[PDB]
């Protein structure tokens, strides 16, 4: 069980830790989050009470270092930082725990929700999509644009998702125009899985990371990436049976977790209708189709 | 984006462009089988690819053999169209390649965009105009070469004959669209109007009769009359 201490909470803020969130008052004696499960990535996220615009946050793995949050009154945000002095850190965390100034990561024993949303998500892959190599944690916010969005502007602050474009030379073999456009199996299996991702695990990792950025920060480019990666699988006639079974599970937990009130902006009608009702895989996503029909029948 | 009544003069500027119409690519007769089921028999088709400025028509004849053993033919027809247009562009010298291709039907946009990925600078555009290019097979000499083809063939025409010696492209295109609209609305009446006077013939190297400027005004008037009548009929107004 790991801990992310906070130096202080000088400004009133809603703090998210994975799928949980807590209101903190201006100068409330809040000193951080304890009992964070080892074995998963996590995201700690912020929305200021005075600016319900700019959701921002930090992807991290407590196995990779000792991390804390400290408010920067110049840049006006809660910043993640690494403490290199292990004994200073243990001594800080022990004091704050003794004085019970920390919220406990509120995991229910039965509850596999966070595992099910992050199954294939790896910190090493996050750090390649979000490039800032001097830190072991990754900053994301609502406004960060994707490499693909920038092509259609600051590259240092971009989300480097794998570019997927159904009307690109990458996606379409010369003399297989109709075949490759109507059945994307070539693009999915040779170009993306064998060629770029290397395996279905890294592909699912990026898909799950894109969803989480869309849900937790309302990052529009992440939403586009999540939908593109779903549509590429659904639009392929030939997909390994283990990938379809796993995609059904991944999507089920994503749809289960989505705030009911955000379905209008986070779910693309065309993609979901195509994927569940027209696509090659229309009959392969039983769990996902049942939860979508029972939870968002309007969208369909 | 889309081509409409607002940006009409763009057709007659000095940027090479082509209209593509796929409406006569896949043509069938529907018939009863011996068992009393229904079946189609494909007949020869054509891609209608037209430079509206020059009148140059690239009539790609689609022989029924291209459908043999193929499924989902109405879908294939769009892709075969896009493949043939793409092959035509690649066959043209660079300075003759179009800067824009306008498809008469929106279902051609994705097939043509995908076949033309090698030509990122050629704009693929839909149109809001309801162009009567489906009536191309009502031009006797175009119908004859399609129906006699025993193999895939490209035949080059000037759909304006020698009109550009006397009128602008704008006017030549308006004449062409009025003739085709008439042929589309009432073929028999339109063909009667065009050939009623046997003294006016079609030159061997032409599609339409050799009308004087005065005789085109009369013809053009008779085609507008034909079109308004049929409209009153269709709609009881």
């Amino acid at each position: 069980m790991n801990t992310v201490p906070f130096t202080s909470a000088p400004i009133e803020v809603t703090i998210g830790i994975d799928q949980y969130s807590f209101n903190v008052k201006e100068n409330q004696p809040f000193h951080g989050i304890k009992d964070i499960p080892i074995g998963h990535v996590h995201v700690i996220h912020f929305q200021h009470a005075d600016n319900s615009s700019m959701r921002y946050g930090y992807w991290f793995d407590c196995r990779m270092g000792n991390f804390y949050i400290q408010y920067d009154p110049k840049d006006g945000l809660y910043k993640m930082m690494e403490e290199r002095d292990g004994a200073k850190f243990e001594n800080i965390v022990h004091n704050f725990k003794e004085r019970q100034m920390m919220v406990s990561y509120p995991k229910i024993d039965e509850d596999d929700t966070w595992y099910n949303l992050t199954e294939f998500v790896q910190m090493d892959k996050i750090r390649k999509i979000v490039r800032k190599d001097e830190n072991q944690f990754s900053y994301v916010d609502s406004s960060m644009t994707t490499v693909q969005e920038n092509e259609l502007s600051d590259p240092a602050h971009s989300l480097n998702y794998t570019v997927i474009n159904f009307k690109s030379r990458e996606a379409i073999r010369p003399g297989h125009e109709m075949e490759d456009f109507l059945d994307k199996s070539y693009y999915l299996n040779t170009v993306m899985l064998q060629g770029i991702f290397k395996n279905s695990s890294n592909y699912f990792g990026e898909l799950q990371f894109a969803f989480l950025n869309a849900m937790f920060f309302g990052n529009y480019g992440s939403s586009l990436q999540w939908h593109a990666m779903i549509e590429l699988i659904c639009s392929s006639a030939t997909v390994p049976k283990h990938m379809l079974d796993k995609l059904d599970e991944i999507l089920y937990y994503q749809i289960k977790t989505l705030p009911e009130q955000y379905s209008d902006i986070l779910l693309n009608e065309r993609v979901w209708n195509i994927c569940l009702y027209s696509s090659f895989q229309k009959n392969s996503l039983h769990n996902t189709e049942k939860i979508m029909e029972n939870k968002y029948p309007e969208l369909l | 984006g889309a081509m409409n009544s607002s940006n009409y003069a763009e057709l007659f500027n000095n940027d090479i462009k082509l209209f593509v119409d796929d409406t006569n690519v896949y043509r069938v007769t529907v018939h009863k089988t011996f068992e009393g089921n229904v079946a189609t028999k494909a007949i020869n088709g054509c891609i209608f690819t037209l430079n509206p400025k020059t009148g140059h028509l690239f009539l790609k004849i689609i022989h029924t053999s291209v459908w043999a053993g193929q499924k989902r033919l109405s879908q294939l027809a769009k892709w075969k169209t896009a493949e043939e247009v793409s092959a035509l562009v690649r066959s043209l010298p660079k300075e003759e390649q179009p800067k824009q291709i306008i498809v008469t039907r929106k279902a051609m946009l994705d097939p043509l965009e995908v076949h033309m990925l090698d030509f990122p600078n050629i704009a693929i555009r839909p149109t809001e105009l309801r162009l009567p290019f489906s009536a191309a097979m009502s031009i006797d000499k175009l119908s004859d070469v399609v129906m006699k083809a025993t193999e895939p063939q490209m035949v080059l025409f000037n759909i304006y004959d020698d009109w550009l010696d006397r009128i602008s492209s704008y006017t030549a295109f308006s004449r062409l669209t009025l003739l085709l609209r008439a042929l589309k609305t009432n073929e028999e009446s339109a063909k009667m109007i065009l050939l009623s006077d046997p003294t006016i013939t079609i030159k061997s190297y032409h599609l339409w009769p050799s009308f004087t400027d005065e005789q085109w005004i009369t013809i053009e008037s008779q085609m507008r009359d034909l079109i308004l009548t049929e409209y009153g009929r269709k709609y009881n107004v």
